[PDB]
């Protein structure tokens, strides 16, 4: 056996302990925290010893489970610390906070020393609520220190309430709060110590030392709570987020989209929504009859705006039962939400209002019936506005019964707070829309004002079509034979005007004749008949074209119908027709018609300098962009259409070249991409025969649109290749334009002209010509006479008006430099 | 010897159960603990069970002043070690990252004599373990504890700990602590000293000492968890408070709500650049590339299509001063750009998190000190911003988190939440430029129209010859050369006989009818008193007469008209004995422009077709159309005659306009007609007439109603014209009606109503008789009641009444004639 | 000192291989409004002008025929 | 029955003069924003300008003289 082994673990004790921690610790100890109901003679009152003492450390640990219920762990607490206190009651007072002002509710009570969970849970109907400066319970609340009190009857803020309904006696009392670090979370109490007069000092020392593990489990109860509020507050505001920026509507669709998506982040059985009327001042038919005595004063509630308060409509959300929304429009005054009275005082005042116990309160009208056969009542309720940007008051929104059957607290006031704060500023979007939609209308309004100022009456039309003379009907009446007689009886002749020629002036003729000309020069094109053009459609087109041209001095209606002459000229005299076809020269004459419709007299630095509506809108090329757009805004009328009987793809290919050729009229464009053009011609002359360039170039769309924009800038400046006659009087025009725009820049603006513009230098002006005859039109008039033999005739003329503008200057150079030396400098 | 009696206390387990089994001596257990025990202790069970329930009390004691996780869980596992006999236990913190799960290193190789310094780790050694490499792995993975007898035939092993470490393991014992149904960290014990494999009772103690240290965990991780929400709960609401401030751009927007939440972010910088939006290009700029002159673009595309062209970066600058800047032009080489995960990301779309940046080579980055103030790089997360058309509008790049540990999934959510929220910020934006160019767009076309109806140069010359007998330019002639000029021409003041109830424009053109609109106004002498500029006057007189349009019935003629039976009743009728000088003005002048822009349809069409007029107005739509349109006459500089006007003047002088012009709607006037009854039978028992024209004169809605009513009158005034006149103007207001009805009839497909059509133009006199016995006769007989000197019109109404009568008696017995006697 | 890992510079890790990024989160959060119950009866409507007051159903019809209805 | 002896409802021993909240309007409330550094060359400021790159001075200078620039 082993005798001398027991005598050497004598001899040395520490190593028997050694052993027996090696080879039996873990069996203790795997005993002791497993289920083994500790054994503490509970029976009467005596001192603990070591033995028990590490028997009831052993439990209330045992009970760190995963579940961990707080109410049956603080309960086995208190059950403890009843027979450990020597005390007769104990109680747990929660801590909840509402409209700012903290309450003490009950949950547990009547704890005893061998009591049960059942007979000691307070269900939330049966609490009693304690302000926090009546009792003791208040006192501890505010010092968040343990108090002892020795005598109740000394005490000078002890309440007796709960002794008289609860038919009990108090004579001693000792509490202390559970804080979560710095705010108090609840409080435990103690009541008439047993077989004593008084708590002593031990009882506080145990209370302090065994209140360690309660405070664990309320941390962990109060931070799941508050984990859970803050994940459904962030939930709530991106979901509201999401469905707010969907589209643009207006603020009761917003609304209810907003407020329907996050009802179930909202724990409550009903809520309803009801919409004020923003409407502040009547007009004055309505405010006479009450100004005359004909009806009495409005009388009644007003809100702080100073407005009538009157509901439009309410949106009720029932969520208890069967899913059921509904609408009212002009809520009758007996609508359940509006009986009690609630919304229109927070209309009045615009406060939170949080109540507990609805039924059983004096101030409002709750219902104390059923609502329902379901039986549900209204027991909470709480309340808050919604407020726009100004401090004005938009609506109520109301919440009934959460859903767990308790009242409101501090969480649900942030979470609901945040969520109509959103709300409240998402006002925006409904008051933009509005604007849109009236900007918009106030532009379609003022759009056909210019169209009918610009358009061809029935009368003005009568001076070309003169159907009604000929015949007793009017255009509409005739058929297409009638008005082809009519119109090839009254177009002029075209080679007796010379249309078709680089030498024509349009000097001796009229605008009417101009006009009628351009329509000539549009049946001269076989273009009419291929396309089936309705005639009284294009001589509507042709005179809307006329009148919308502002008679300024020189962009007046006579430059757009020299610049359509030339591209006419260009495309039949100079041959360049033979590579496009009949719709690509329809639209290059239709383009050249409407280059410079409106032109206001001032180029494009005018514009972006005065910051013109123009410079906002367009931006990089204001002029050209401004003519397309009105130029195709004339078009797409129905009586100004010259290009309905066209097929889809014809008519986008139309209206691609026209966007073409008009911004190709920009002179920094054309700077732009003069070398690619030099390039195209340079290539021309490597092949052996005409007709194969044709045949490459009619298949090459690149190509053309650089000769469509050639073609529109040679067109463009074709008034300085015109015979020395014209050129004299088309330069005076020009100048004064140009000085028309100096002085206007002078006056409005403070920054000087220069000198191309300025009035006073008007003798320098053949200097300024001859410099622009050199810098712009030789190249592109040299490359064109290059391309194509028959356009030499306008580099001869420009070379010719380049020489009498030299000689001009020579003469005007001689005259200053002899005034200045002989007059001037010598004398 | 002891290792003797070693042995023999552990191969008898029979003795040994028993020695340790008795009760000893209270003295005898006194001396064999360390100091003394209490009283209560008597065995071996007793001493332990006390000693290891003051421990653990210690702990809990510990665990409640604060969130210390660390040195509580050091505690437990060495004491954990102590227990199990084994020699080395870890803690592995669960952390997952682009979706994945990882398990770093927390503490590790603590010893049941160890400091925290020796077994806690810092962010940058942590040897971090996928969830398939490991034992760790498995565990993590499978929820469930793990029990290796021997670590060489366990397949998911692995050994990458062994080298870097030099150690040898033969054990291993694990388990996942559980906050719920995620894993928050692995616990493992490691090469058991104790035997060859881990016993049965040592897995039991395992279990049960863990369920503390699960408790710490899980208020750590609570605590972690409620800070990440409330934290992005602040952000959201920040960013919803910015975005709704007004609209803007979306740059100002973005830079309003990224710096407004820069102390919720928790991080070193982080930069914002912003994609170009263009789709395509214009003809100018691909005809070069067609053309062969430039090559064409080879580079990274969006998905959506387009080319990422950063055209605009944003720095926040916070580890320092703060420092933000704003590059219009971002370089190549910028600090953010060089690293090529902004454009990876708009490449692809993908939220990218990196967690060591210098050992990185799909990215490169600097793998150097930044700045002189040695900030490098070590942790990045970049995410896109699309909005709600599913295009990418920027890329946001976050960089060193300021506690020094990797993003993780808190991090992620949050950044992409304010992400999320900022790209749906977008449709702001959007609107905005389309408001600003509905904007523009409107206010050119008011311009255009403004050029077209103001009286240029040349047409005011008709009425203000001072190109030639002055030899001057209008603009520059002075007031009484003006003046000089306006006597000869104007007509005089018995000419025309403006001043008559009976006055007829038949016999007068257009610029005669001007003029003597401009002599009325010379007549009451307004012109004088308030400094009207003549030349203004002229202007604005010809550009209301432009401004009608060239129609049947409501042109010019019909303005001038109601202009100068307007004149002749404050005149002639003695009404002006209640009005000042100021409200005659205001009355002529609403009533020139009381249907300014006629366009020859009534109120209900406008309705029934949808237009504009009838969307923007929606009670009066054509009345307060007219009133709007005189007021944007009158606002030009040129045009507007009351230049010298003190403040409250010019409000009172509007405020009557908009009463006036609204008033001529004949639904206003039937609804609010007995009060101006009320009136004169107030009126006809007051007293005499100076008595009563004392009083009215200062009630102002009396007045208003008065003003109203004359308004009324006016606008009817062509019946109350001899039947010469009569009869003639009838037919003008037919011919306009039929127009309307051929309008309804073809365009909206109705039947008209029988006065506005052209079958039914016999019945015109029984209609004109019904119209004057219901609307006309109530207004003239009560003025003519009111004051005595309306009698003519009253008169000359029932004249017309009596000739349309016979006019329908005779028609009458014409169809009674044909139908009842020719065909029976 | 050596530190516990053993390990200086930064984290390690045994995989190695092209990082895989997160996709988006483009589902959880996603006519316009229509399914919502009760939708209908939202909207502002063009009709919220009183047509007239308290007259006779004769002088009402009686407007009608002259266009001042 | 109950613990606290009253099933009707909770009891207080207070009175009833009902108070409640005002709004907050100091956190977040109280063009709109331009005192955030970085504000103010952030805007559309629009001034796109044709970079021209391959005129030189003296052609430039000529063009800008005759206004087209
Ligand atoms: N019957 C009973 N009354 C209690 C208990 N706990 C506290 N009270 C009483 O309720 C009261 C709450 O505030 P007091 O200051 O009036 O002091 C307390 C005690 O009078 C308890 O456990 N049982
Ligand atoms: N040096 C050392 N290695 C450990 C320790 N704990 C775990 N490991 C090792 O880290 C490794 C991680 O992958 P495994 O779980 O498969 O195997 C583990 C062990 O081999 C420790 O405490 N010290
Ligand atoms: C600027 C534009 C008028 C171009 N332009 C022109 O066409 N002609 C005929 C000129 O004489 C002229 N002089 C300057 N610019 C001119
Ligand atoms: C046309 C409409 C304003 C009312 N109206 C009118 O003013 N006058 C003068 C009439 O003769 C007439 N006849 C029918 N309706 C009429
Ligand atoms: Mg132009
Ligand atoms: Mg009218
Ligand atoms: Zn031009
Ligand atoms: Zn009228």
């Amino acid at each position: 056996t082993a005798e001398e082994v027991e005598k050497f673990l004598d001899s040395n004790v520490s190593f028997a302990k050694q052993y027996y921690n090696l080879r039996y610790r873990a069996k203790v100890i795997s005993d002791l925290l497993g289920p083994r109901e500790a054994a503490v003679d509970f029976s009467n009152y005596h001192a603990l010893n070591s033995v028990e003492e590490s028997e009831i450390i052993f439990d209330l640990l045992r009970d760190f489970q995963d579940n961990l219920q707080a109410e049956k762990c603080v309960f086995n607490v208190m059950k403890k610390l009843c027979f450990l206190l020597q005390a007769d009651r104990m109680s747990l007072f929660m801590y909840r906070a509402r409209n700012g002002i903290a309450e003490l509710a009950t949950r547990l009570f009547n704890v005893h020393k061998d009591a049960v969970l059942e007979e000691c849970l307070v269900a939330p109907d049966s609490e009693i609520v304690f302000p926090l400066d009546m009792g003791v319970v208040g006192h501890v609340a505010l010092s968040k220190k343990i108090v002892n009190v020795p005598n109740t009857e000394e005490d000078e803020h002890f309440c007796d309430f709960v002794d008289t309904l609860t038919e009990y006696q108090t004579k001693n009392i000792l509490a202390s709060p559970i804080m979560n670090g710095k705010d108090v979370v609840a409080i435990i109490m103690v009541v008439n110590k047993v077989d004593g007069p008084h708590f002593t000092e031990n009882d506080e020392e145990i209370l302090l030392k065994y209140l360690n593990f309660a405070n664990l489990i309320m941390k962990v109860f109060h931070l799941s709570y508050l984990h859970n509020c803050e994940t459904r507050r962030g939930q709530i505001l991106l979901w509201s987020g999401s469905k707010v920026f969907e589209e643009l509507t207006d603020i009761e669709r917003q609304f209810h989209k907003a407020l329907y998506t996050v009802r179930a982040f909202l724990n409550c059985d009903r809520y309803s929504v009801g919409l004020l009327d923003m409407t502040k001042q009547k007009e004055f038919f309505d405010v006479w009859p009450v100004l005359m005595g004909e009806a009495p004063p409005y009388a009644g509630p007003r809100t702080p705006d100073g407005r009538e308060i009157n509901f439009y409509k309410v949106i009720d959300y029932i969520l208890h039962g069967k899913e059921d929304i509904k609408v009212i429009p002009n809520p009758p005054p007996d609508h359940w939400a509006l009986v009690s009275g609630l919304p229109t005082y927070v209309a009045q005042n615009g406060l939170i209002c949080n109540i507990m116990n609805a039924p059983s309160e004096d101030f409002f009208a709750f219902q104390k019936e059923p609502l329902d056969e379901s039986g549900w009542m209204i027991k909470n309720v709480l309340s808050m506005p919604i407020v726009n940007k100004k401090e004005e008051i938009v609506g109520v929104a109301t919440f009934y019964n959460r859903k767990d059957g308790k009242p409101f607290d501090e969480m649900d006031e942030t979470l609901m707070e945040s969520l109509t704060q959103f709300l409240g500023w998402s006002v925006l979007n409904p008051d933009t829309y509005e604007l849109m939609n009236k900007l918009e209308n106030r532009k379609d309004i003022f759009q056909d004002m210019v169209k009918y100022h610009v358009k061809c009456d029935n009368e003005e039309i009568q001076t070309i079509l003169k159907t009604r003379e000929v015949y007793g009907k009017e255009p509409w009446e005739c058929e297409e034979e009638e008005l082809a007689e009519i119109l090839q009886g009254e177009l002029p002749d075209a080679d007796k005007y010379e249309i078709n020629k680089f030498h024509f002036s349009d000097l001796p003729l009229t605008e009417l004749e101009l006009v009628k000309c351009g329509i000539q020069m549009y049946y001269e094109l076989k273009v009419v008949d291929k396309f089936h053009i309705p005639q009284e459609a294009l001589v509507r087109f042709m005179y809307s074209l006329s009148k919308g041209y502002r008679r300024i001095t020189y962009h007046n209606w006579r430059h757009g119908f020299n610049v359509g002459q030339t591209m006419f000229s260009l495309l039949v005299t100079g041959k360049l027709k033979r590579y496009f076809t009949d719709l690509e020269a329809l639209a290059m004459v239709t383009a050249a018609f409407c280059h410079d419709i409106d032109h206001r007299g001032t180029n494009n630095l005018y514009q972006m300098k005065s910051q013109n509506p123009l410079a906002k809108l367009h931006g990089s090329s204001i002029l050209e962009r401004h003519h397309l757009e009105f130029g195709k805004t004339l078009l797409r009328d129905e009586s100004l259409n010259i290009f309905q009987n066209l097929n889809r793809r014809q008519h986008e290919h139309a209206i691609h070249m026209m966007d073409i050729a008009i911004i190709a009229t920009d002179l920094a464009l054309y700077f732009k991409k003069r070398t690619m053009f030099q390039k195209i011609v340079d290539q021309s002359k490597t092949y052996e025969t005409q007709q194969e360039w044709t045949q490459y170039m009619m298949l090459d769309q690149t190509r053309k649109e650089i000769v469509m924009a050639m073609m529109m800038t040679a067109c463009d400046l074709s008034a300085i290749t015109k015979p020395w006659e014209v050129q004299s009087k088309v330069a005076l025009l020009v100048a004064a334009e140009f000085w028309e725009q100096g002085d206007l820049e002078r006056t409005v603006l403070q920054q000087n002209p220069i000198p191309m513009m300025d009035r006073n230098k008007a003798d320098e002006l053949p200097k300024l010509q001859v410099g622009f005859i050199d810098f712009v039109c030789t190249f592109v008039y040299k490359e064109f006479s290059r391309f194509h033999e028959e356009i030499t005739p306008m580099l001869d003329g420009i070379t010719n008006n380049r020489k009498e503008w030299k000689a001009l200057a020579d003469e005007y150079e001689t005259k200053m430099k002899g005034l200045e030396e002989e007059k001037q400098k010598q004398q | 010897s002891e290792g003797q009696v070693h042995r023999f206390l552990d191969q008898n387990p029979g003795f040994a159960d028993q020695y340790f089994g008795r009760k000893l001596s209270p003295e005898d257990v006194a001396n064999a603990c360390e100091d003394g025990c209490p009283e209560g202790c008597t065995s071996f069970r007793e001493l332990c069970q006390v000693e290891e329930s003051a421990a653990l009390f210690e702990l809990v004691q510990d665990m409640q002043e604060n969130v210390n996780m660390e040195r509580v869980v050091f505690k437990i596992l060495r004491r954990l070690c102590s227990i199990l006999h084994a020699d080395r236990c870890s803690l592995f913190m669960y952390r997952q990252r682009n979706g994945v799960a990882e398990l770093a290193t927390r503490l590790f190789s603590v010893q049941p004599d160890s400091v925290l310094e020796d077994c806690l780790v810092p962010p940058d050694s942590e040897i971090v373990f996928p969830l398939d490499i490991g034992v760790v792995g498995h565990v993590a993975q499978t929820k469930k504890m793990v029990n290796v007898q021997d670590v060489m035939e366990c397949p998911h092993f692995s050994s990458f700990a062994d080298e870097l470490t030099d150690y040898v393991t033969r054990n291993i014992l694990a388990t996942p602590i559980m906050n719920g149904k995620d894993v928050v960290a692995v616990i493992m014990a490691v090469n058991k000293l104790d035997g060859p494999c881990f016993t049965s009772e040592d897995e039991d103690v395992f279990l049960k000492y863990l369920n503390f240290g699960t408790l710490n965990l899980k208020i750590y991780h609570l605590s972690y968890l409620h800070n990440c929400e409330t934290r992005r709960g602040q952000v959201l609401l920040w960013s919803a408070n910015k975005v709704f401030e007004e609209l803007t751009d979306i740059e100002r927007q973005f830079h309003k709500a990224f710096y407004t939440v820069r102390a919720y972010l928790n991080c070193d910088r982080y930069s914002v650049g912003l994609l170009d939006m263009t789709k395509e290009k214009e003809f100018f700029d691909v005809w070069p590339v067609l053309m062969g002159e430039a090559q064409a673009y080879s580079g990274p595309r969006t998905p959506d299509g387009r080319e990422i062209l950063f055209y605009k970066v944003i720095d926040y600058i916070l580890h320092g001063k703060e420092d933000i800047k704003v590059i219009p032009s971002p370089p190549a080489d910028h600090w953010a750009l060089a690293s090529g995960l902004p454009t990876y990301v708009a490449e692809s779309g993908f939220i990218c998190n990196i967690m060591n940046a210098p050992a990185d080579e799909m990215f490169n980055f600097q793998e150097g000190p930044l700045d002189d103030s040695g900030w490098i790089v070590k942790n990045v997360l970049s995410m896109p911003i699309v909005n709600k058309k599913e295009e990418i509008v920027g890329v946001a790049t976050f960089y060193n988190r300021k506690d020094g540990k990797p993003f993780d999934e808190q991090d992620e959510v949050l950044m992409e939440s304010l992400t999320q929220f900022l790209g749906w910020s977008v449709l702001n934006t959007d609107t905005y430029d389309k408001m600003n160019k509905l904007e523009n767009r409107k206010d050119i076309a008011q311009d255009m129209v403004l050029y077209h109806v103001r009286c240029d140069r040349e047409e005011i010359q008709l009425i203000l010859p001072t190109r030639e007998r002055l030899g001057k330019e209008p603009a520059d002639c002075e007031e009484d050369e003006l003046g000089k000029i306006l006597k000869e021409v104007l007509p005089g003041p018995a000419k025309f006989d403006i001043y008559e109830f009976h006055f007829s424009d038949l016999e007068c053109t257009e610029l005669e009818l001007v003029k003597c609109g401009i002599q009325m106004y010379y007549e009451l002498g307004v012109v004088r008193k308030f400094q009207i500029p003549q030349e203004v006057l002229v202007r604005f007189l010809f550009s209301v007469s432009k401004g009608y349009r060239r129609i049947t019935y409501h042109n010019w003629r019909h303005g001038f008209n109601v202009a100068q039976t307007m004149f002749t009743l404050l005149m002639t009728g003695k009404l002006k004995s209640y009005y000042t000088d100021l409200e005659a003005f205001a009355m002529v002048t609403a009533g020139l422009c009381h249907d300014i822009d006629h366009r020859g349809t009534n109120n209900l069409y406008q309705m029934k077709s949808q237009n504009p007029l009838a969307k923007l107005h929606g009670s009066s739509i054509l009345e307060r159309h007219h009133l709007e349109f005189g007021k944007f006459l009158l606002s030009e500089e040129t045009l507007n005659i009351y230049q010298n006007l003190n403040r409250r003047q010019h409000e009172h002088v509007i405020h009557l306009m908009d009463i006036a012009i609204i008033a001529t709607d004949l639904a206003l006037y039937f609804k609010k007609r007995t009060m101006f009854q009320k009136i004169v039978d107030e009126s006809k028992n007051y007293e005499d007439r100076k008595s009563w024209v004392e009083y009215l004169s200062l009630e102002t809605t009396r007045k208003e109603i008065v003003m109203a009513m004359m308004m009324t009158a006016c606008d009817l005034s062509a019946i109350t014209k001899p039947w010469e006149v009569q009869s003639k103007v009838a037919l003008l207001v037919a011919a306009e009606f039929w127009e309307q009805g051929d309008l309804e009839r073809t365009v909206l497909d109705q039947q008209p109503i029988p006065m506005m059509d052209r079958n039914k133009a016999a019945e015109l006199p029984k209609l004109q008789v019904g119209f004057i016995d219901f609307v006309c006769t109530f207004v003239y007989k009560e003025f003519s009641r009111f004051h005595e000197e309306i009698l003519p019109m009253f008169d000359r109404l029932q004249n017309n009444r009596k000739e349309w009568k016979a006019l329908a008696d005779e028609y009458e017995a014409k169809v009674k004639a044909l139908e009842e006697d020719q065909k029976k | 000192i050596r530190s516990a890992t053993r390990v200086m510079g930064g984290p390690v890790t045994p995989r190695k291989g092209p990082p895989k990024f997160k996709q988006r989160q483009t589902r959880q959060f996603k006519g316009f409004g229509d399914d919502i119950p009760g939708m209908e009866g939202l909207g502002t409507d063009i009709t919220v002008i009183c047509p007239w007051e308290a007259f006779n159903h004769l002088e009402l019809h009686e407007l009608a025929q002259y266009g001042i209805i």
